[PDB]
């Protein structure tokens, strides 16, 4: 449909080697954590296990797009 | 800048090469000369009967 | 030269070859013979209720797509060509780690 | 924009770059300097 052409336009001439605003300003990244479990505490090896959902948010203006769609929801594929 | 000469040698060597056929496939036996340098002979496990 | 003819034959075999299709895809089932050379039965654990075995596992079948009548000799190929051929999806049900 | 400069530069630097050959392939040797930052020495097993 139209999501395909949006995704194709977003990734045309897109270099994933360069961070957004690479020579302009630092990239600001907001971080969230959800702790599913703080696992066992091993006192002989000085370590603890923890399972989390790690969330990172930032702005990449190369990925800006004008459409009737407000948010593209994708899996790992991209 | 003599790196382009070596690059051309390298890309000409593999020109037409088929790494699925052993050298001498229809003509002769391929002889492999082998030697070993043991940097360390590890521990022996008599329980697992292995080394 | 002979290697040139072998290379030509292998390229002819593998061009237009669909790995997504078994031999006789729309027809009778393909017969696959199996044989095994057992080299080790290593650990028989009552704690884990399992045993480890090492084997040479050989599967033989026929694929008319991979037939050639120029070269008269059998062809042992570099093992990586297995990635470009169809092989049966054999698995072991009681297998825990392999 | 600096993004266009950086993109053009990075494309030019990787234009026809042979990873098979080291810097100064036939010339003198390349000098590699090493740093190490030890974060932990975990388990000394006898
Ligand atoms: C699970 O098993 C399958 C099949 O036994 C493995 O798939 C094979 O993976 C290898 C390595 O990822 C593939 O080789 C690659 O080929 C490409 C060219 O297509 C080359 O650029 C790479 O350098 C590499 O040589 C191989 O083609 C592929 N074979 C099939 C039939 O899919 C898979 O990797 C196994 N997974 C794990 C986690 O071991
Ligand atoms: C190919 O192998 C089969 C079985 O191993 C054998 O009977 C046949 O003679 C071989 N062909 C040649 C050309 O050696």
């Amino acid at each position: 449909g139209d999501v395909t052409v949006i995704l194709n336009n977003l990734l045309e001439g897109y270099d994933n080697k360069l961070r957004p605003d690479i020579g302009v300003k630092p990239t600001l990244i907001h971080t969230d954590m959800y702790v599913n479990s703080i696992g066992p505490v091993n006192a002989i090896n000085m370590e603890y296990t923890i399972d989390i959902f790690f969330a990172q948010t930032w702005y990449d203006r190369r990925l800006k797009f004008n459409s009737t769609i407000k948010v593209l929801r994708l899996n790992s594929n991209m | 800048d003599n790196t382009t000469v070596f690059t051309r040698i390298l890309d000409r060597l593999l020109d037409g090469y088929d790494n699925r056929l052993r050298p001498g496939l229809g003509e002769r036996v391929t002889e492999v000369k082998t030697d070993i340098f043991v940097t360390s002979f590890g521990p022996v496990s008599d329980h697992d009967m292995e080394y | 030269s002979n290697m040139s003819l072998v290379k030509e034959t292998v390229d002819r075999l593998l061009k237009g070859y669909d790995i997504r299709l078994r031999p006789d895809f729309g027809g009778p089932p393909v017969a696959v013979g199996m044989n095994i050379d057992i080299a080790s039965i290593d650990m028989v654990s009552e704690v884990n209720m399992d045993y480890t075995l090492t084997m040479y596992f050989q599967q033989a079948w026929r694929d008319k797509r991979l037939s050639y009548n120029v070269i008269p000799l059998n062809l042992t190929l570099d093992n990586r060509v297995a990635d470009q051929l169809w092989v049966p999806d054999t698995y072991f049900l009681n297998d825990k780690k392999s």
